[PDB]
RNA sequence: UAAUAGAGGCGAUACCAGGGGAAGUGAACCAUCUAAGUACCCUGAGGAAAAGAAAUCAAAGAGAUUCCCUUAGUAGUGGCGA
RNA sequence: GUAAUUUAAAUGUAAAUAUCUUUUUAAAAUGUUCCUGAGUAGGACGAGGCACGAGAAACCUUGUUUGAAGCUGGGGAGACCACUCUCCAAGGCUAAAUACUAGAAAGCUACCGAUAGAGAAGAGUACCGUGAGGGAAAGGUGAAAAGAACCCCGGGAGGGGAGUGAAAUAGAACUGAAACCGUAGACUUACAAGCAGUCAAAGCCGUAAUUUAUUGCGGUGAUGGCGUGCCUUUUGCAUAAUGAACCUGCGAGUUAUCAUGUCUAGCAAGAUUAAAGCAUAGAAGUGCUGGAGUCGAAGCGAAAGCGAGUCUUAAAAGGGCGAUUU
RNA sequence: ACAUUACCGAAGCUUUGGAUCUUAACGAAAGUUAAGAUGGUAGGGGAGCGUUCUGUAAGCCAGAGAAGUUAAGCUGGAAAG
C-alpha cells in the first residue's frame, strides 16, 4: 500500500454514450433525431448542400514557386547581442555550434530586431540594409559569402 | 503515417492564411466580361480581400496543415 | 544528506553522503505517476484478438428472402446479432507501448529515490560485498539480517555482479537492480530498499548529469 | 478482458420483485410487468403523498360541519367568528375535539357566536 | 525407333514473377476520373522470389540491387470536380 | 518436471582442415590499324507503364511502318536548340538485408472458459440439395465405482429399506435460479363494472411491547378518494399508428493514424528524436547511443525579391496584411 | 340582475424540518450566516455507483465453510451498499 495519488484532472474519463437515460447520452446518443447525420454520415466535400462551394466560387492566384525558393535561416541582431561577444567571426560554424541555426541550412540572413553593441566580424550570405548600416555604425565588418 | 489527413487541394489553391487567423482570398467577378463594369468596381475587385469570420473554422478544417 | 552505513552483519561500519540533487529533490508525484503508468503499459503484449463478421467461418448467402417469410430481415448468418456470429467493435491486436520524454523519466527517478531515502529505516546502505560462492544461503542470510518489513526487498548494485544476481534470482520477494537499469515500479513499491555504496556513488554521477 | 459476469441483472430484478410482492396475477413475478407496475406505482405514491393533505383537510372540514349541524351556526360563519375572536386553533384539532370531548367544542361554539 | 537426362501432379484458402482483368462505390446523377492493377482467372518456379554491378541518379558529388525512418501529403497531375 | 549441466550406434543438416578440382605458369610500359553487341538507337501513327488523364509532355516499354552512326562515336541532363557536365546500351549470372507460416519444437499473454473459444473440447460429422455447395446442437457423479449385496411393492421401469461413501433432496450425475406446473396452511371473495396501483381504512391471523387489549413491526384485506400500460415515431396519441408469448443468456460510437481544442506532466527561444545500434537479461524489457527530420524563432508580395516592414503605386499618400507589448 | 358580510378551493403564497448550487459577508482556512435559485425534451458542461483483468497482492479473508442464487432486516440523496 503506497497510493500512487494521481494528480487531479490528469485523465478525463470518456464520453461513453448510448448506455442509459440517466447518463444524458441515452438512446439517440448525441446524434439527434433522424436524417443523414443520424446514421454515420455527412457529405464531406466542404459541402454546402449543392450550392457552389466557396473554394469553387473564388478564383486562383498563381503558382507556389516551390522547387526554386532560396530558403535560409533568419538571425537577428538582438540574438547576436544576447549570445556572442567581441572579436569572433559570426558565421555558419559558430552560429551552428551556439545553436542559433540548425545545420540543415547554410545560407543565413541577418535581420535587425533588437540592438547590437559588440564589435564582431560577419561571414554571411545576405544582409538587410538597415542591419548593415547599424552594424557598420557600431564598427563591425561584413563579408558577403 | 498510415492515415495522414489529406489536404483539399482545390481549397489550397484559393485560400491563404494570415499570421493570426484571418484568411486571404482573391475576389470574384474580374475574370470575364469587363467592359460594362464600372471602373471603380473593377478597381475594388482587383484588390484582395479577407473572408468573413464565419468561414474560418470550416476553412481550417479544409486545410489541415497549411 | 548524510547517511549511516551498516556492515553486512547488520552493524554500523561507516558513513556516506547522498547527493541532494538526486536523493533530496522535491517530490514530483505527477512524474512518478506518469512513469509508473508508462513502465506498466510497456509491459503489455497486447495480442488479444477476435473475429469480425468477415473472419468467422460461414457463407455470405442471405439465409432467406427479404420479404414474405415472416421473419426478421437478415443479411448473413454471421451477423454480430446472431449467436455464433462475428463480434462488433471487439478487441484487435494493438501496440500499447510508448516512450515518455527522457527528462520526465529522469525526474521520476529522482523523485522516487528521494521519496524512498526520506525514511531512515526502510532505506539502508551496506558496504560493498560479494557472494563469491554464488550460493543462495549467504545472500538470504544478508537480507534476513537487514530487511524488517516482511515484504518486497530491492537490492541496488553499482555494477553487474553476476554472482550476486544469479544468487538472488531465487529469493522470495527480492529484486536485484543495477544502478543504470532502474525500474520505477520496483523502487516505488519496495518496502525495503538496500543499496551498496558503489551503487550510491554511481547513482550520484549517473543522475547529477 | 471479456467482462461478462452477470451478477447485475438478477440483482436489479430481485430488488424489484422484493418491492412488488403483493401484486395481482403475473405482475408479481414477471420482470417486465413488475417493473411497469412498480414504476407507475411510485409515481402514484408521490402524487398521493401530496394529495393526502387535501384529502385530510377535506375530511376535517366535513367533520366540523357535521358537528355544527345541531346549532344554528353555519361553519362559514363559525370560521368567521373564530378568526374574528382571534382563536387560532386548527381544523384537525377542532375535528378531533368534536369527537373526543364534545362539550369543549360546544363551549367554543357558544363563545364564537358572540 | 534406340540411348540416358529433366519434367507431368499434389501441397501453403501463404509469399513472388509473367499474362488476362472487372464490377458494387465515391464524385450525393453520370460518361472523364476514382475504386484498381483490387478481387478473381491462367501460366511459372523458388525457399524466398523478382530485381541486381549505371549508355544511372541528378546540378549534389556521389557510385550494384532491395527493404525502413524522413523528405511529405511535398513537387505535379486531375469534367483543375472528387 | 524446472535451473545450470549433459546421451549419438545410426540418420539428417552445417562450417573448418587437408585431400580433390581448376586457374595464373608474366607485368610495368607509346603510337598506327581491327573490333567493341543492327532491323538495334531514332523518327511517323496507335496504346500502356512512370505521381504525371496530350498538356509545352521529357523518358522507358511497346503494336503497325520507316530507319542510323561505328570514339573524328552515341545516349541522357522533363518540348526543343547550343554549350557544358556525366555515362558507354542493344550478352548472361549473383548471396545477404526483404515477403510469407499452411505447419514443427521450445515459450508468453490486463487473450477465451462451453450461446465463449477454430465451424468442430465429439466434426465439416448428423442433416439439406441432382450436383456445385451449405451446415448444426450435445463438456462436468464421486477423492476413489468403492455402479446400490440382500429384502419389499411392481411384468418391468421405478420407488421404499438395508449397505458403500464426508454426503445417494451426490444413483449417469457438481452449484440448480427465473419463466412454468403443484401440494398444504392463513386470510378474502359468489349485488358486482378495479390499466389492477397508490393514498385512507374496519375485521381476521401471526408477532413484540405496555399487566393485557390498547399501540407497533406484518401478512390478508370489506369500503372510500385519485389514476387512459409501455416503447418508438409525430404540430399533436389510452388511442383503433408502430413493436414485444413469457423468462434467461447473447446482442451496438471501438481501434489504428492525421488535423485541431482543452486538461495533466516536463523543458524552454528552444522543444523533441524516428528508423536503427550497443550493453545486460532471456526478462515481445528499459538504461544509453543515434539530431537525420519536424514544429517555433519574421512576415509581406503571383513571383523575382525585399525585410519590422512588405505589397498595391511616381508616392510611408492613404490603406491591405504584419509588429514594438513574444 | 343589482347590494352587504363570508367561506371553500392548486405542487401558487406563508410557516416548519432537511439538502445542493450561485453571489455577498464573516472566518487563517475548513466552514458558519444573509440573499435567491434549482419543470424540462433536443443538446452542452460537471460530479459518482457497479462489473472484469492488471500492479499494489509471495498481502489479507476462506474447509472452523470461498464464490453463487436465497429468506429476513438495515444504511445511503440516486446509481446501490
Amino acid at each position: 500500500m503506497f497510493n500512487l495519488l494521481k494528480p487531479k484532472g490528469a485523465s478525463k474519463r470518456r464520453k461513453i454514450v448510448g448506455r442509459g437515460p440517466g447518463s444524458g447520452l441515452g438512446k439517440t446518443s448525441g446524434r439527434g433525431q433522424k436524417g443523414q447525420k443520424a446514421r454515420n454520415t455527412s457529405p464531406r466535400l466542404g459541402f454546402e448542400g449543392g450550392q457552389t462551394p466557396l473554394y469553387r466560387r473564388l478564383p486562383r492566384k498563381g503558382f507556389s514557386n516551390s522547387d526554386y525558393k532560396l530558403e535560409y535561416a533568419i538571425v537577428n541582431l538582438g540574438d547576436i547581442d544576447k549570445k556572442f561577444k567581441d572579436g569572433q567571426v559570426v558565421n555558419y560554424d559558430t552560429l551552428l555550434e551556439n545553436k542559433l541555426i540548425k545545420k540543415k541550412n547554410k545560407k543565413i540572413k541577418i535581420l535587425s530586431n533588437g540592438k547590437l553593441t559588440k564589435k564582431v566580424s560577419f561571414e554571411v550570405s545576405k544582409i538587410s540594409k538597415s542591419a548593415e548600416s547599424l552594424v557598420i555604425k557600431i564598427g563591425c565588418t561584413i563579408q558577403l559569402v | 503515417m498510415a492515415n495522414k489527413m489529406k489536404t483539399r487541394k482545390s481549397a489550397k489553391k484559393r485560400y491563404s492564411f494570415t499570421v493570426n487567423g484571418k484568411v486571404k482570398y482573391k475576389k470574384q467577378n474580374l475574370r470575364h466580361i469587363l467592359t460594362k463594369k464600372s471602373s471603380k468596381r473593377k478597381r475594388n475587385l482587383r484588390k484582395s480581400g479577407n473572408l468573413s469570420c464565419f468561414e474560418v473554422k470550416r476553412i481550417k478544417t479544409l486545410l489541415p496543415y497549411g | 544528506m548524510e547517511r549511516k552505513v551498516f556492515s553486512k552483519d547488520g552493524k554500523e561500519i561507516g558513513t556516506i553522503n547522498l547527493d541532494d540533487r538526486v536523493f533530496n529533490i522535491e517530490i514530483s508525484h505527477g512524474s512518478i505517476y506518469n512513469a509508473i503508468k508508462n513502465e506498466l503499459s510497456n509491459l503489455r503484449v497486447g495480442t488479444s484478438s477476435t473475429k469480425t463478421r468477415s473472419e468467422v467461418r460461414g457463407s455470405s448467402k442471405k439465409p432467406w428472402k427479404q420479404k414474405g417469410t415472416g421473419r426478421a430481415r437478415v443479411g448473413t448468418k454471421r451477423n454480430p446479432v446472431w449467436i455464433g456470429g462475428g463480434i462488433a467493435l471487439g478487441p484487435k491486436p494493438r501496440d500499447y507501448s510508448y516512450r515518455l520524454p527522457k527528462k520526465v523519466k529522469k525526474l521520476a527517478f529522482k523523485s522516487v529515490l528521494s521519496l524512498r531515502a526520506a525514511d531512515e529505516n526502510s532505506f539502508k546502505v551496506i558496504e560493498n560485498f560479494n557472494v563469491e560462492s554464488g550460493k543462495t544461503k549467504d545472500l538470504a542470510l544478508i537480507i534476513k539480517n537487514f530487511a524488517s518489513f516482511n515484504g518486497k526487498v530491492v537490492i541496488l548494485l553499482g555494477n553487474d555482479d553476476q554472482m550476486i544476481k544469479r544468487a538472488g534470482k531465487n529469493i522470495r520477494d527480492l529484486k536485484i537492480l543495477s544502478f543504470d537499469k532502474l525500474r520505477v515500479v520496483d523502487l516505488f513499491y519496495a518496502k525495503n530498499l538496500i543499496a551498496l555504496e558503489s551503487a550510491v556513488n554511481k547513482l550520484n554521477e549517473f543522475y547529477i548529469k | 478482458a471479456r467482462a461478462k459476469n452477470g451478477t447485475v441483472h438478477v440483482a436489479r430484478r430481485k430488488r424489484i420483485l422484493k418491492k412488488t410482492k403483493g401484486f395481482w396475477g403475473t405482475k408479481k413475478s414477471n420482470y417486465k410487468k413488475a417493473k411497469d407496475t412498480l414504476r407507475k406505482g411510485m409515481m402514484y405514491a408521490t402524487r398521493d403523498r401530496k394529495v393526502r393533505k387535501r384529502d385530510f383537510r377535506r375530511l376535517w372540514i366535513s367533520r366540523i360541519s357535521a358537528a355544527l349541524s345541531d346549532t344554528g351556526v353555519t361553519y362559514s360563519r363559525f370560521i368567521e367568528g373564530l378568526l374574528k375572536s382571534n382563536i387560532k386553533i386548527n381544523r384537525k384539532i377542532l375535528s378531533n375535539l368534536a369527537i373526543e370531548d364534545v362539550e369543549a367544542f360546544k363551549k367554543i361554539v357558544l363563545e364564537i357566536r358572540r
